[PDB]
């Protein structure tokens, strides 16, 4: 289904997980679809604006170990819905 | 390095993803003439040097999400092009402005020339004879 990227696994009812898969940055191809997305123990150093652009209904968000240490400010746009953040496990020094 | 991609004339395919490449100069790349495609996706590419995509004549797949676009006159060879090359509605979604607070990810395929019209317009043969005779 489009809806789900190609390197990542789905489950119906908008669940993905794109984890220990060695990431280096968002992967493309957003959805409106996913409520609940995984990216952790990937190497996703740098946040690009706009990242998570596509997939507003989202509602979880994981970033846990990711090596994240610099997040733009318009990188969470249009995250209305978003809910939950696993930000922990990461070397950012300032906000 | 300027030059780097001079002796690869026969090129179709040009990939650099995931770069850390602040700016692309149109001496880096230099003639391209077969050059088909693009991918500069998820690097730091604020804007694109003027003249950059003239040496590119065969050019029609570009790939510019997840960069810091500044969307302001600085990427007048780039809208044009995307107003002639369209992009899929997948990758138009993708393809965002990021310069902060008033302005935000706002799709570059939708800013037409009349609201940058403030932009700096090439001399012309009348005003060049009015800025000197004012």
């Amino acid at each position: 289904a489009p809806d789900c990227p190609e390197v990542c696994t789905c489950v119906p009812g908008g669940l993905a997980s794109c984890s220990a898969l060695s990431l280096p940055a968002v992967p493309p191809g957003l959805s409106l679809r996913l409520r609940a997305l995984l990216l952790d123990h990937n190497r996703v150093r740098a946040l690009p604006p706009g990242a998570f652009a596509g997939a507003g209904a989202l509602q979880r968000l994981d970033l846990r170990e990711n090596g994240l240490h610099s997040v733009h400010v318009r990188a969470f746009w249009g995250l209305g819905a978003l809910q939950l953040l696993d930000l922990s496990a990461n070397q950012l020094e300032a906000l | 390095a300027p030059g780097t991609f001079a002796p690869l004339r026969a090129l179709r395919n040009l990939s650099l993803a995931g770069n850390r490449l602040a700016r692309l100069e149109p001496a880096a790349l230099g003639a391209l003439p077969l050059l088909r495609s693009l991918s500069l996706q998820d690097n730091e590419l604020a804007a694109l040097a003027p003249g950059l995509l003239g040496r590119l004549p065969a050019l029609d797949a570009l790939h510019l999400r997840g960069n810091p676009w500044g969307c302001g006159c600085a990427l007048r060879p780039l809208c044009a092009w995307l107003r002639r090359h369209p992009l899929p509605a997948s990758e138009a979604e993708t393809v965002l402005c990021v310069w902060p607070g008033r302005l935000t990810l706002s799709p570059l395929t939708a800013f037409s020339d009349a609201a940058f019209s403030h932009c700096a317009q090439p001399l012309a043969l009348r005003d060049l004879a009015v800025v000197y005779t004012l």
